[PDB]
C-alpha cells in the first residue's frame, strides 16, 4: 500500500509493483513497500546499495537496476530475495564479483551484467544460481569465469559474452547443457574453440557468432572451417602465414599443425644415493606439445607428492630415493605428431 | 530358419555417478535378431537412456549418459528375436556415487586428447590408467566397440593401450572415448573428435645451412655479432653451444636464423652452431680466436760493428709470427724492419750505442726489449 | 595504394580510405599516407603503433570509434598537422599522457566517449587548445586539466554526461564566450560556480546538471532562482532537504550557516627557537575559510617563515626571538565572519 | 547653460596582461556632458572595450577586459561634449607583461569570495594586498567605482583590512563586486564575487540548551559506557567532550545536537564534561562516572550476647554500596597464629559457637562486595 514520494507504485491483483524509473534518485528510497513483486529503479543515480534497502522484500520477483551509477554492493544485500527471478544489474561501474552477493538466489532465472567494469568473478559465485536461464555478462573485462559452476547450469540457453578479453574456454563444458540456443563470443581474446555438438547444429536452431578473436588457425580449427556456417568477417592472427585473411577465405588444407621435436634433453645423470635430481626435456610445436613421463613401467602423478609435472619439461624428484634407476622415456602429444626421445639415470 | 543364439552376453559393470555407462549385446539366427532393450518388463523410455544400432544390424548398444544414484541402480535384461524364436539374458548394473569410490578403483592417469590424421596416415590414441588390480584399456568410437580382437588397420598396443590406426580412411573420423575396468568398477574418459583431412603433400627437406657461421678474430674483451642461417622443410632450429653448455632456455628458439650476441671475450673457444628439425640434426663450427699483443722480443746482440755501422741480431720472442720489427738507437727509432736482423748505419766512430727492439702485429705495438751497450 | 578488405576510393580533391566493419586486429599494414579520411570504425585493433598512422600528413579526419584499444605508442599521433576531428569512441583507454596528443594543433573535433579513463595528465591538452568540441562523457574521470581548457577561446561543446566529477573551479568558462552546450550529468558535484553563460540559460545555452549529489545551500541560490525547466535533480545535503527535488524547493529554504570557532590554543611560551603551533578550527555551512593576521597584515601563503590555512595551524618552523604581540583567527563565510584573537609569548 | 567641467579625470594606471583595466571619467554641465571615449582621435571598436554609462548619466566607465601587450599599450582620451562645448583630457595606459612584474607588485592576498545576505542586514565584502609601497583598496561594482568618500551609513570602507562593509542591504545591491589593488607600482584587479540578497528569515535565536543531561553512571573497574549527551535550539549547538584538559572527539567529526561517548576500559574515577556550543553562547554539563572500589572495613563488631560455648556478633556495614557477605576472622587473646575465617554470612550478625571455657577471643570482621574483599575491621576482645 505504501510507495515512496515520487515513485508510482500501482496495485494489481495479487502482485503489487512499484514503479521508480527516471526519477533523479541518488540513493534508494527508504521506505519501499517489503511486500512489493515488481521494482525499477532503472535509469536513475544510485551509487551503493545497503541491506536495508532489500531486506524484507521476500514476495519480489523482479528487480530492475539498470542504467545507474552502482559502484559497490553490501554483501549479503541480496538476500531474503527467495522469489526473485530476474536481475538487472546492467549499464553500471562494477568491479569484482563476490560469493556473498548473489549467495540466496535459487529461483533466480535472468542473471544480467552487461556494460559494467568487471574484472574478477570470485568461484563459487554462481554456485546458488544454477537454475537460471540467461546469462549476460558481455561488454565487461573478464578474462576468466567460474566454468565449474557454468557446467552446473542445464537450464541454460542464452549466454552473452560480446564484448570481453576471455583468455581460453574449457573443453568438458556444454556437456549437459543441451538447452543452450544461443552463445555469443565477439570481440574477445579466444585462441581457439573446443568441438561440440551443439557447434555441428549451427548450419545450413543454434546460432554462434565468434567474429574479432585473435583465431590461431591451425588443424585444431579444422571442424570449424568444415562447419559450413555463414561469413561473420571472422579473422585469423596465426600462423603468421595465415595473419589477416578471413576465416572463410582460407581452404580446409591449409590450416596445418606441427607435430613435436625434442630441442633439448638430459644426455646422462649421476644423482644416486638420494641427491636432488634434476631431469630436463623440452619439446616445440604448432600446437604447443604436452610433455608425459614413464618410469621403467607406468606413468607417474600429477602435481603431487613424489612427482613433479607438465609445464617445464622437468621431473624434480625433490629429495630422490637410493634405487631409482631405470629406462625413463620423454614423449609429446599432439594431434598430428607423438615425438620421444630416451634418457638413462644412475 | 534357426533360434537366435548369443554369441556374445552383456556382462556386470559397476559404473560411477556422473560418468557413462555401456552395454553390448548381438546375436546370430535367421532371420536376422531384432534386439530391444528392457527393464523391469519394460522397454526404456528416459532420455537418458540411448540404443545405438550396430552395422551389422545383428546387435544393439544401450548407452546411459549421464549415470546417477541410486536412480540408475537396477537390473537389466536384452531380449534377441525374430521370427522363429525368442531368448533373453540379465545383467546387474552397480552405480557407484563419488563419495563411495573404493580405494584402488580405475583412474584416468591420461584421457584421449583431440588428434588430426591425414589420409592413409597412422593415428594414435592414446590413454593410460591405474588402479588396484590393473584395469584394462577398451575403446569405443561413435558410441561403439572397437574390434580389437585379434591382428586383422586398427590394433591395440601390447603393455599403454593406445589406438595404432594404420591407413585411415573416411570411415575412421567420430567420437573416441576410452575406457578402463578392473574387478572394482568401470570409468570412461573424456571424449576425443577423430577428424580425417586429404594428403597435404608437403617436400620433407632435411636441415642445411644457407649460411654457415664464417670465423673470426677479434680483440681481448671484444664482443661480437656471429650469424648463422639454415634452411629447408620444415624449418630447423637453431642454437649455440659451447661443446658442453648452451646459451638459449630453449622456450624461445628462432626459425631459420640465430644470431649469437657474444661478449667480453678473454680467451679463444670454439661456438658450435647447431640446426635441428624432423628429418635430423645437423652441425657447425665458428672459429672465435683471440689476436693479443706481441710480447718482448729476444735481447738484441751485436754480432757485427765497425766505425760507423752495428749490426743487430735478436730473438722473435713470440709465439705467433710477427710482422716487423722497429729498432730503438741512441747515443730514434728505425721502422720497417721485416727481418730478424738489421745494420744500423750512419753512426760515429768511436761511441758507445744502446739498442732496443720492438714488435709489431696486425693488432699494434708491443712493450721494447731490455737494451744493449756496445 | 589501398589494403586488402577496404575499400579506398578516390573523389576529387580529397583520398578517403574506407574500413569500417572489416574485423580487422590490428592497423592495416600499407595505408596511402595522402590520404584525406580514414574510417577504421567498428574493429578489433587492440593497441596503434608509431608506423600505423606515421607519415600520414595528409589525414584530417579519422575515425577509431567501437574498438577494443587499451593502449598507444607514444608519438604515434604525431605527424598529424591537418587532423581536423579524431573518433576514439568506445575503446578501453586507460590514461591520457602528454606524449599521446602532442603536436594536434589543427585538432577541432576530439572524441573520447564510452572509455574507462582514470587519469589525464596535466599539458596533455596544451596542443589541442584550438578544439570546437571536447566528449569526455561515460568515463571514471573525477578532475581534468582545466588550466589547459581556460585555454580554449573557440570551444562551444563540452560532454561530461557521465563520469565522477568531485568539483570545478570558478574562473573557468571566462574567455570562453563560444560556449553553447555544456552537460553535467551523472556526476559527484557538490556545487557550481556562478557564471554569466549559465544566466543565458533561461526561457541558446544549453546546461544539464541532473543526478548530482547536490548541497543545497545558499551558495547554489543563484541557481534555484534562475527558473529553469525542471530536468529532475535531487538534492543531497543538508539532511532535512535530502531526497526533494531541486525545484520544488523554495528559495528561502535555501541556507548557510555562519561558522563558529571550536578550540583555540589559549596562551603560549615557546623559548628556545622551537615550533611554535597554534590551533583553531570553525564549522559551517558550507565549510569556512581559515584566516590568520599579524597586528595589521595578513601572511605568507604555504612558503617560507609560514605555515596556512588547512589544518587551522600557523607554524612559524624555527621561531624567531621577537614574534610577540596580537594575532587573530577568522573564519570567511557567504553569510558570516567569526572571529577570536589568541596571544604569544 | 555652462561649459562642461571635470569633475573626475581618469589617471594614469599600470595593469598586468591576462587582467582588467578601467578608466572612470565624469562631469557636470548644461546639457549633460556626453561622454565619448577616443584612441589617436578615433572611437573604440573591439570587442574587448567597453563603455558603461554612470547612473546619473554624466559619465562613463571604459572597461578593458581581458588586458594584453603591447596590444593595448598606446594613449586614451576622455572626451565631454555638450551643446555649449567640448573638452578632453587624455592618459597614459601602461600593460606590463608576466615576465615584466616588478619586486614589490600589487598581490591579492585574498580576493572577496561569493556571499549571501538578507535584506536589511549588514553585508561584508573582504579583500587584502600587499606590496611595496601598501597599495590602497578600490572596489568595483558592476562595472562601476563604489561610492565610498565618507561615513554615509550605507556603504563603508573599514580601516583600523579595507573590506566593504554595507549595512542595510536592499535590492539594488545586488551585483558583481570586484576588488582592486593600485599602488605607485601599477594595479591589480581581484576575482569577482557575486552578492545575492534575499528575504527575511523570521526564525527564532535561542541559545544552546541540554535537552538530556549527562546522568550519572558507576561502573566496575575494565568496564564499558554509553554516555549521552543532547542539546537543542536555534542554531542547533554542536556538542563535544572534554575531561577538563584533553579532549577525545577530532575537530573535523562533530555531532549535531546529540553527542555519545562510548567509554572502555574503565580504569580510574573521573569527571568528564559534556561541552555544546552554539553561535549564541557555551553551555557545559558534568557526567559523574565512578570506578567502584573494595568494601571498607565494616564498624567495630560488639559483644550483644555471650555465653559458656558461644559469643553473638553484631557490628555495621560501614559502607556505601551495599555488601554480599561478610567474612569473621577469630583467634585466641594472645595466638600469634594466622587467623581462621567463618564465610558465608549473609546477614550482619553471626554466633560463634564451640568456644573453650575460660578463655578470651579476638574477632574481626571483614566486609566482600561484587569487586572484592576489602580490609579488616579493628577486633574486640571478651
Ligand atoms: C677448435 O677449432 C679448431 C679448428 O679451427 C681446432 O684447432 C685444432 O686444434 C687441434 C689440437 O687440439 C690441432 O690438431 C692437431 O693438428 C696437427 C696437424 O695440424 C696434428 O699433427 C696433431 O696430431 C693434432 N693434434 C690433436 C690433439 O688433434 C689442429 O691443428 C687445430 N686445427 C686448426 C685448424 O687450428 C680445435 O681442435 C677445436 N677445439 C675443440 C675443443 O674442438
Ligand atoms: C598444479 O598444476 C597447475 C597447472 O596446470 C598450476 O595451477 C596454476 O596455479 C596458479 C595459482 O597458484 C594459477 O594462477 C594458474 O592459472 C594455474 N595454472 C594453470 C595452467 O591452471 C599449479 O601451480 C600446480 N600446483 C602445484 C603445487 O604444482
Ligand atoms: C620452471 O623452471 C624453473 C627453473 O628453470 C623452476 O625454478 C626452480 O623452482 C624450484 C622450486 O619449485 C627450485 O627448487 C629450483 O631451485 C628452481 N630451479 C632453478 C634453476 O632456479 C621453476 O620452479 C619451474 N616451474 C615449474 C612449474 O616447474
Ligand atoms: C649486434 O648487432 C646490433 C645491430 O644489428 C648492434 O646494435 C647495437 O645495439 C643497438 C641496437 O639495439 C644500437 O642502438 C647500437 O648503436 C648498436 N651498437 C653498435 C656498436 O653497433 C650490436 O652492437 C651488435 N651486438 C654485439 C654484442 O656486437
Ligand atoms: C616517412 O617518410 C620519410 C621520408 O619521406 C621516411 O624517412 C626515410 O626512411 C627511409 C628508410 O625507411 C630512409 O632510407 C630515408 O633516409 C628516410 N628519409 C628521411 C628524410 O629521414 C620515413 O621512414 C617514413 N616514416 C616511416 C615510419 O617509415
Ligand atoms: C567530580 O565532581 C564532584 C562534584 O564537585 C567532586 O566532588 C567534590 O570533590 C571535592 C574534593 O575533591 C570536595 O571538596 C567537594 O566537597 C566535592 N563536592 C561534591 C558536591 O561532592 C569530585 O571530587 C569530582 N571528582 C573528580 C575526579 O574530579
Ligand atoms: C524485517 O522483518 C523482521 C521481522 O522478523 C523485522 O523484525 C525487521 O524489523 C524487518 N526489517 C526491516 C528493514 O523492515
Ligand atoms: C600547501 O601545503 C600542503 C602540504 O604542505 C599542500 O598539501 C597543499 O595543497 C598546499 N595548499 C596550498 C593552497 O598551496
Ligand atoms: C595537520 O593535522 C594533523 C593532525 O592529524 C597533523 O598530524 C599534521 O602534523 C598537521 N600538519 C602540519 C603541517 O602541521
Ligand atoms: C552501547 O555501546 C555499544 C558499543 O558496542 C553498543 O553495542 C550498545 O548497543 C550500546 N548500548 C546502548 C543502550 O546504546
Amino acid at each position: 500500500q505504501i510507495c515512496p514520494k515520487r515513485c508510482v507504485c500501482q496495485i494489481l491483483s495479487p502482485n503489487l509493483a512499484t514503479l521508480c524509473a527516471k526519477k533523479g534518485l541518488l540513493f534508494v528510497p527508504p521506505n519501499i513497500d517489503r511486500r512489493t513483486v515488481e521494482l525499477r529503479l532503472a535509469d536513475n543515480f544510485v551509487t551503493n546499495i545497503k541491506r536495508k534497502d532489500f531486506a524484507n522484500m521476500t514476495s519480489l520477483v523482479d528487480l530492475t537496476l539498470s542504467r545507474n551509477t552502482i559502484s559497490f554492493i553490501t554483501p549479503h544485500a541480496f538476500a531474503d530475495l527467495r522469489n526473485l527471478r530476474a536481475l538487472h544489474l546492467n549499464s553500471n561501474r562494477l568491479t569484482k564479483i563476490t560469493n556473498d552477493m548473489f549467495s540466496g538466489l535459487s529461483n533466480l532465472h535472468h542473471l544480467i551484467l552487461n556494460n559494467n567494469q568487471l574484472t574478477l568473478i570470485s568461484s563459487t559465485a554462481f554456485d546458488d544460481v544454477f537454475a537460471l536461464e540467461e546469462l549476460d555478462l558481455s561488454y565487461n573485462n573478464l578474462e576468466t569465469i567460474p566454468w565449474d559452476a557454468v557446467e552446473k547450469m542445464v537450464s541454460l540457453h542464452t549466454l552473452s559474452l560480446d564484448h570481453n578479453m576471455i583468455d581460453n574456454i574449457p573443453k568438458g563444458t556444454f556437456s549437459h547443457l543441451h538447452k543452450m540456443t544461443r552463445l555469443d563470443v565477439t570481440s574477445n581474446k579466444l585462441q581457439k574453440l573446443p568441438p561440440d555438438p551443439l557447434f555441428q547444429r549451427a548450419q545450413v536452431t543454434f546460432a554462434l557468432s565468434f567474429g574479432g578473436n585473435p583465431l590461431h588457425c591451425n588443424c585444431e580449427l579444422l571442424w570449424l572451417r568444415r562447419l559450413s556456417r555463414e561469413d561473420d568477417l571472422e579473422t585469423c592472427a596465426s600462423p603468421p602465414l595465415l595473419t589477416g585473411r578471413y576465416f572463410w577465405s582460407i581452404p580446409e588444407e591449409e590450416f596445418l599443425c606441427e607435430p613435436p621435436l625434442i630441442t633439448r634433453h638430459t644426455h646422462e645423470m649421476r644423482v644416486l644415493e638420494g641427491q636432488r635430481a634434476t631431469l630436463r626435456c623440452k619439446a616445440r610445436g604448432d600446437p604447443e606439445p604436452a610433455i608425459h613421463w614413464i618410469s621403467p613401467e607406468g606413468k607417474l602423478i600429477s602435481n603431487a607428492t613424489r612427482s613433479l609435472v607438465y609445464d617445464n619439461g622437468t621431473l624434480d624428484i625433490l629429495i630422490t630415493t637410493v634405487k631409482d634407476t631405470g629406462a625413463f622415456t620423454c614423449i609429446a602429444s599432439n594431434p598430428a605428431g607423438e615425438a620421444t626421445q630416451i634418457v638413462d639415470l644412475h | 530358419e534357426t533360434p537366435p543364439r548369443f554369441t556374445r552376453t552383456p556382462v556386470d559393470q559397476t559404473g560411477v555417478s556422473g560418468g557413462v555407462a555401456s552395454f553390448i549385446c548381438q546375436a546370430t539366427g535367421d532371420p536376422r535378431p531384432k534386439i530391444v532393450w528392457n527393464k523391469k518388463g519394460k522397454k526404456v523410455s528416459n532420455q537418458r537412456f540411448e540404443v545405438i544400432e550396430f552395422d551389422d544390424g545383428s546387435g544393439s548398444v544401450l548407452r546411459i549418459q549421464p549415470l546417477r544414484t541410486p536412480r540408475d541402480e537396477a537390473i537389466y535384461e536384452c531380449v534377441a528375436s525374430n521370427n522363429v524364436g525368442e531368448i533373453s539374458v540379465s545383467t546387474r548394473l552397480t552405480v557407484l556415487r563419488e563419495d563411495q569410490i573404493p580405494r584402488g578403483f580405475p583412474t584416468i592417469d591420461m584421457g584421449p586428447q583431440l588428434k588430426v590424421v591425414e589420409r592413409t596416415r597412422t593415428a594414435t590414441m592414446l590413454c593410460a590408467a591405474s588402479g588396484n588390480p590393473d584395469p584394462e584399456i577398451t575403446w569405443f568410437k561413435d558410441f561403439l566397440p572397437v574390434d580389437t580382437s585379434n591382428n586383422n588397420r586398427i590394433k591395440q598396443l601390447r603393455s599403454r593401450g593406445a589406438l595404432q590406426i594404420e591407413q585411415s580412411e573416411e570411415s575412421d573420423q567420430g567420437k573416441y572415448e576410452c575406457v578402463a575396468t578392473n574387478s572394482a568398477g568401470t570409468r570412461y574418459s573424456a571424449p576425443a573428435n577423430l577428424y580425417v583431412r586429404e594428403l597435404r603433400e608437403v617436400r620433407r627437406v632435411p636441415p642445411r645451412f644457407s649460411i654457415p657461421p664464417t670465423n673470426h678474430e677479434i680483440m681481448p674483451g671484444g664482443s661480437v655479432n656471429i650469424t648463422c642461417v639454415a634452411v629447408g622443410s620444415p624449418m630447423p632450429y637453431v642454437k649455440w653451444m659451447l661443446g658442453a653448455e648452451d646459451l638459449t632456455p630453449e622456450d624461445d628458439m628462432p626459425i631459420g636464423r640465430n644470431v649469437l650476441e657474444l661478449n667480453d671475450v678473454r680467451q679463444s673457444a670454439n661456438y658450435t652452431c647447431v640446426a635441428m628439425s624432423t628429418l635430423g640434426v645437423i652441425e657447425a663450427i665458428a672459429q672465435i680466436t683471440v689476436k693479443a699483443l706481441p710480447k718482448p722480443p729476444g735481447t738484441p746482440v751485436v754480432t757485427e760493428s765497425t766505425a760507423t755501422s752495428i749490426t743487430l741480431t735478436w730473438d722473435s720472442g713470440n709465439p705467433e709470427p710477427v710482422s716487423y720489427y722497429i729498432i730503438q738507437h741512441k747515443p730514434k727509432e728505425i721502422d720497417g724492419i721485416a727481418t730478424t736482423r738489421y745494420s744500423v748505419a750512419g753512426l760515429s766512430p768511436y761511441s758507445d750505442y744502446e739498442f732496443r727492439v720492438v714488435a709489431v702485429n696486425n693488432i699494434g705495438r708491443g712493450p721494447a726489449s731490455e737494451p744493449v751497450l756496445t
